[PDB]
């Protein structure tokens, strides 16, 4: 799913899998898609921030875009970078 | 304790969480990989094992 | 036949022949077809990975396919080589 | 050396200070179990390599 | 019998056999058991760890259990195989 | 040949070999010559920076020179190290 | 978040990145010579399985 | 005469004599003389090697000599012993 | 006899035997006995270094003296072990 977190939350967990937790800074969003497993798609926007911050699984360094809405980074079927699409590829 | 030295850490910080990290997909991929070749080969040897104790192999 | 195996398993036993447990690695998959008995075709692939090994009772080295998907060594009949065929020949 | 500037420095040295640093004792403990792993592994080639001097395991 | 070891020590010695030294890690304990002589029983538990491993001569992989207290494999009595009880099977 | 690459490129493909794709950070320049194929000679200068890193595949360790104008290694014809040169050899 | 930490994460990154790795050339080399041995071997035997079927070698 | 092999080939066929395939390694290298037929003499060089191997029919051992272009040993020409030549004796 | 070497040097060369070339790191320096050739013992020490680490050819661990001046772990005559010893057996 895409089940974001924000403070202290946990992730993942379906087909009773075990869960890990995971506690972000003091009021940063992060958006979290895994999957099936393989590959894991991340994202991350301060609340008063002016930049959305992304990566993937497949991918070597973190890619940014200043609109702060662009979504989130789908988790990529297969070795698929990200850095590139239309919504991204604002190099950092 | 100067809001110029703070703001220069800030641009370093951000300098220095941009390193390009290693590619990671293809370096598991070669350990899995090596773990099939490693299984193929053992599967050969205790198939061979077998034919020993009798005269052809399974099925 | 094409009995398959993955993690521990049973491979043989047709004719109430005397049938070898094969244990495989974490989560590598096996392909054997014994044919009668006097040879055999074997084949292996690994879950997360993007090579297909694959032998037989007559050849003298492992053959790969950057496939994943080239089906599996049928058992010769009789000093048949399968290093050279189609779906093969790209020598390790 | 305006006091609206030392005051900005230090809630932006209150705000850099809160950063959330990654889990530590998990990826020790990762390095521990990988030590138990490999002390396991040569503990089983130890053995066997007993067991060709003489013709029984140790005991 | 059932001797442990940690760090340096002594492995065997019954009936005036030879005994071999082993050596393990930092502070790793490792349990043993050698049973009459023709199998043996291994184990490992890192003191500061979340994982027991262990396995046997019979076997062909190292089998795990998340509960660190998981008692010790003893020598089976001929060809008997670990990777299935209750205790394990939580294959590697 | 001496292809070279910054932010995000492609190395090698000559003789229809399979081309491997090499990203680098924000604004690093790296100088690659593959030779025939046995080695390999790298480079690196970053383009507001003071130093010039380079290394081979036969060497044990990156060399600087404070120049950054020093040419490139190119690929050393057999076992040949390049720690020593005139054009390095302050080691790191 | 201090301008001299950012300075010392630095230098130690320096220190750390200059570790001399192992030779590698020389150990590829050991297993090209293996396989030579392993083949010529290979080749000694399989001559010798032919001198039985009849009885000159080849050619 | 001197009909080397890589890969995968044959070795023999003259005066319509039957002909063994001869599959070596990888990129290994074998030069075979197989001379009237009572003896051979074998030779083996890895492509990116530093030692050529090579044997005889009357020897009893494997010799070798660090130049990797030490010519090829001829069939001997009745029980005659290679190792201790000019060309080798850098006993095994 | 006790050739240390620190940066980049040469190991051995005695009865005109092949000597191996040793690079090590910035200004850690080491030292090397040889002995006859069997067995072997080093150890090491950085220049701006706490702790002098030191091992053995018979040996299984790093052993370490927070002395760094605990001279050097001669060649030992036969499978003997150096941890224990006085001037060792701070076990790693």
């Amino acid at each position: 799913a895409s089940k974001d977190v924000t403070g202290s939350g946990e992730i993942g967990g379906s087909n009773s899998t075990p869960k890990l937790a995971i506690q972000t800074s003091n009021q940063v969003t992060l958006t979290y898609d895994g999957g099936t497993g393989h590959t894991y798609g991340i994202a991350t926007l301060h609340a008063k921030g002016t930049r959305k911050y992304a990566s993937t699984s497949n991918d070597t360094k973190i890619y940014y875009n200043d609109n702060t809405a662009t979504a989130a980074p789908s988790a990529p079927v297969g070795t698929a970078t990200i850095g590139g699409s239309t919504n991204w590829k604002n190099a950092l | 304790f100067t809001l110029i030295e703070l703001l220069i850490v800030v641009a370093i910080i951000g300098i220095l969480a941009a390193i390009a990290i290693p590619q990671f997909a293809a370096y598991r991929q070669k350990a899995f990989n090596s773990a099939a070749e490693s299984d193929l080969k053992n599967t050969k040897t205790n198939l061979e094992s077998y034919y020993s104790e009798h005269q052809f192999y399974p099925n």
